[PDB]
RNA sequence: CCAUAGGUUAAUGAGGCGAACCGGGGGAACUGAAACAUCUAAGUACCCCGAGGAAAAGAAAUCAACCGAGAUUCCCCCAG
RNA sequence: UUUUGUAUAAUGGGUCAGCGACUUAUAUUCUGUAGCAAGGUUAACCGAAUAGGGGAGCCGAAGGGAAACCGAGUCUUAACU
RNA sequence: AGGACCGAACCGACUAAUGUUGAAAAAUUAGCGGAUGACUUGUGGCUGGGGGUGAAAGGCCAAUCAAACCGGGAGAUAGCU
RNA sequence: GUAACGGGGCUAAACCAUGCACCGAAGCUGCGGCAGCGACGCUUAUGCGUUGUUGGGUAGGGGAGCGUUCUGUAAGCCUG
RNA sequence: GUUUAUUAAAAACACAGCACUGUGCAAACACGAAAGUGGACGUAUACGGUGUGACGCCUGCCCGGUGCCGGAAGGUUAAUU
RNA sequence: AAUUCCUUGUCGGGUAAGUUCCGACCUGCACGAAUGGCGUAAUGAUGGCCAGGCUGUCUCCACCCGAGACUCAGUGAAAUUGAACUCGCUGUGAAGAUGCAGUGUACCCGCGGCAAGACGGAAAGACCCCGUGAACCUUUACUAUAGCUUGACACUGAACAU
RNA sequence: CUUUAAUGUUUGAUGUUCUAACGUUGACCCGUAAUCCGGGUUGCGGACAGUGUCUGGUGGGUAGUUUGACUGGGGCGGUCUCCUCCUAAAGAGUAACGGAGGAGCACGAAGGUUGGCUAAUCCUGGUCGGACAUCAGGAGGUUAGUGCAAUGGCAUAAGCCAGCUUGACUGCGAGCGUGACGGCGCGAGCAGGUGCGAAAGCAGGUCAUAGUGAUCCGGUGGUUCUGAAUGGAAGGGCCAUC
């Protein structure tokens, strides 16, 4: 597994964040959805962080 | 003769080996426990009547 | 040897058999592939398992060209 | 002398009403990620001491 | 060189023994953990020193919680 | 006695007599039984003392929740039909 | 002169027979090796148990030695008989 | 040591095909006895022409007893 | 010559000799919590350790590995601050 | 070859015939230079091989002398032992029978003998395996530790020079 | 700010010289009838040596222990989790050191939705161009295709293309399936917010079944849950997550 698992960080700094995996050999942008925040009870844009 | 000691080779356990149902005082499911789950008589449905 | 391996079986076939009443979301008969289709008040889940959508008897028949067998819950 | 409680369990185990047992799921501490939603949403609620593992919980719980 | 060390007398006191209990100075392993190192056994066994009819401890640089208690020791709870 | 299985050529015993192994303490659960009963019961201790006193406590009559809390409801959730 | 020679005492213990519930828990009989030497022996002394001592075999250390004996922990432990 | 009808022996006392007998078990049926259990009739803590039925048994579970020593009963009762 | 007293006396051990190495004497080393003692009332022509094992002829090649010895610039690095 | 698996290698010597011995050969499975190599007089209750002498070692045992064994008298053990009215054969059978089946044989009981069997006696198998047994021993197994060694601080000061 | 020249300071680094700590198993004197010891005198050494605490290295010198199981006895060899088929005797399940193969991932599209499309192979022609490249037609009818083993499935395609997208949604969950259990799996529907469609509707990842690891301990974010007199805080709890 050379995979890595990456957390999606809310952009309404509610800090709520998904986890998930990227591949880091290809797709180098950063990865940007529209997800459902729990905080704001709204779907809104989540960003790439890093996991620590 | 069990649960007597180490030289009857059921001692210390009385063979009922390490905290499970068996080793406890009044422990052990009555017969038919089946985890959580309805039994399988009840999973299933019933059938027939006696005439 | 380089042999002796295998999977726990995982208990496919038919659960509620025909004629028989099922409340709605039951799961009737769970399979690998499509060897029974959904029909009228049945569902379809993701791994093909047949749930009903309704209370009602459990109805098997062959129609269609394919000469398939789908499954239908009768709700009266 | 007395009996002795088993700690470890007397910290996992609390008595309810019908003189049960409730229990945290376990397989939720530090693999979690890679399952699905669903698995872990259902694994959050407490749940009840099973009929099978019902002696063990009062054999380790035997003042409580 | 005074001194001091040392030396010779004279007075008192101590020496050893003894069951357990007590204080202190040291201090295991088998065992349990179904192995085994942390841990347990256990500050137990044992050794050593000292004391008494008891010993030890003891007259708050203590607890409480905004109310108060008022040395130490022992028992029953608190509580597995 | 141990075994799937022993007349077994598997173990035990020369014989008799005597002795020789399910007990004890505490705690806990269950059954039976007796008493009292939404209550029951005291422990140490006192005590001419198996009485009586002592209710300090313990269990039960209310639970849910990690907890704060709420309470025949409560938790979960923004909220639950 | 000689860790020289042959050979008693003395010391060793190579072979064989007997003996093996023995005369004897290691010996006897017939032979055998050393026999002024790194010899042998008497009487005392010293080294103590994870230690001693060992021209070294795991040998010996009171008929017991890959860790003496006695007591204690101790009724160690024994999923085995 | 015959040793491949258990043996004798058998030309049917073998085999094949039909029969009708008989023997044959702690099975079954009789005639008694004991015990468990079930629903009844009256009566039912007792019990009754009850009746029906059951009663092989290790590990093991349940139930009911015997006998031994000691205490009360007992300064009683038994006994030169 | 020594050895498995009690199934093995040997080709085993020891042995003189040889070589390496440590040791400057409050020696190394060893026994000892330590004091101290042995080494040794000895001093490198001495002592300890190791291997080989009279004598005769001889004892070749490898320092990569593992040890030991020497070097100390750099890298890394404890307590401490 | 105390070293050679194939292997009784091959050749030679010794014998009537020698898988051992001796001499060579080298193809050293898997010798080798102080964990010494090769030789070596002497020594050896040293190992192997050969010859002479010598013999009951043997062909092949015979006799004799003693001590037991045997008989009598006296004294008087031991290991062992479920109980025995304790035969052969064939078959069966915890699978090798005095005890089961079938069959045969056998009057009751001592004494001297022989050991085929009673899976004979001795000693809870030493080999094998097992137990999350024990112990010693080894090491670049693990974790420690005595010891040795390094530095800081303390015991521990002064002056001067850089 | 740099470059820093000098300036005092504060710590060290050596080197040299002292004596007074300390050493003396140097000499001499006394205790003393004494190769011990102590004291004195003197010499030598000397802030070393030596010892204590702390600390790095070394350390079978000495200890305490570990060193698996399955297995046609063991050892050696092989095996230990997960997936697919057979064995498996037409429900389920079913063993062997039985017979065959795979997995310890991949994918922000290889997901969602809408719209559209249908393959292999072969033949006949056609510049370079050949057995096989792209073109046209015919036959074929899935003999292909499916991210990856195998089995089942798949044309309404689950296969392929395009458009728009993030439902690879949050809280939940009637009722079921399958496990001894821990657990694993399926799920209509409900609430809140989405995406694609004009809508009906579909979407809680991928044709399905492998791609995985409990608890303890520690780390990260969030949280009016807790906060040992009180107010905080630490720490703990819960949520997310390593
Ligand atoms: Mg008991
Ligand atoms: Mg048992
Ligand atoms: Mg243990
Ligand atoms: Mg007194
Ligand atoms: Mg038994
Ligand atoms: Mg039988
Ligand atoms: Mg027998
Ligand atoms: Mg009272
Ligand atoms: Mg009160
Ligand atoms: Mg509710
Ligand atoms: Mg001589
Ligand atoms: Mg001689
Ligand atoms: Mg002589
Ligand atoms: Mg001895
Ligand atoms: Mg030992
Ligand atoms: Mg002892
Ligand atoms: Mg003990
Ligand atoms: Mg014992
Ligand atoms: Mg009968
Ligand atoms: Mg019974
Ligand atoms: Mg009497
Ligand atoms: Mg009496
Ligand atoms: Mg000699
Ligand atoms: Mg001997
Ligand atoms: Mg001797
Ligand atoms: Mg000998
Ligand atoms: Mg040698
Ligand atoms: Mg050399
Ligand atoms: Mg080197
Ligand atoms: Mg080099
Ligand atoms: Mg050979
Ligand atoms: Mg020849
Ligand atoms: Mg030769
Ligand atoms: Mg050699
Ligand atoms: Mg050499
Ligand atoms: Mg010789
Ligand atoms: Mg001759
Ligand atoms: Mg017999
Ligand atoms: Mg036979
Ligand atoms: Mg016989
Ligand atoms: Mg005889
Ligand atoms: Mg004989
Ligand atoms: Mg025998
Ligand atoms: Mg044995
Ligand atoms: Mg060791
Ligand atoms: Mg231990
Ligand atoms: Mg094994
Ligand atoms: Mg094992
Ligand atoms: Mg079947
Ligand atoms: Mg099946
Ligand atoms: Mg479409
Ligand atoms: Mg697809
Ligand atoms: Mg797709
Ligand atoms: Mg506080």
């Amino acid at each position: 597994g050379i995979r890595e698992k990456i957390k999606l960080v809310s952009s309404a700094g509610t800090g709520h964040f998904y986890t998930t995996t990227k591949n880091k050999r290809t797709k180098p942008e950063k990865l940007e959805l529209k997800k459902f925040d729990p905080v704001v009870r709204q779907h809104v844009i989540y960003k790439e962080a890093k996991i620590k | 003769r069990l649960g007597r000691g180490i030289g009857s080779g059921l001692g210390k356990t009385g063979g009922r080996g390490h905290k499970g149902q068996k080793s406890r005082s009044g422990g052990g499911v009555r017969r038919g426990f089946e985890g959580g789950q309805m039994p399988l008589y009840r999973r299933l449905p019933k059938f027939g009547f006696t005439s | 040897t380089r042999n002796g391996r295998d999977s726990e079986a995982k208990r496919l076939g038919v659960k509620r058999f025909g004629g028989e009443s099922v409340l709605a979301g039951s799961i009737i008969v769970r399979q690998r592939g499509t060897k029974f289709h959904a029909g009228a008040n049945v569902g379809c889940g993701r791994d093909h398992t047949l749930f009903a959508k309704a209370d009602g008897k459990v109805k098997f028949e062959v129609k269609g060209p394919k000469n398939r067998k789908f499954i239908s819950i009768e709700a009266e | 002398p007395k009996i002795k409680t088993v700690r470890g369990a007397a910290k996992r185990f609390k008595k309810t009403g019908k003189g049960g047992f409730k229990h945290k799921h376990a397989n939720l501490r530090h693999i979690l990620t890679k399952k699905a939603t669903k698995r872990k949403r259902h694994l959050r609620p407490k749940a009840m001491v099973s009929k099978g593992d019902l002696g063990l919980v009062i054999a380790c719980l035997p003042y409580a």
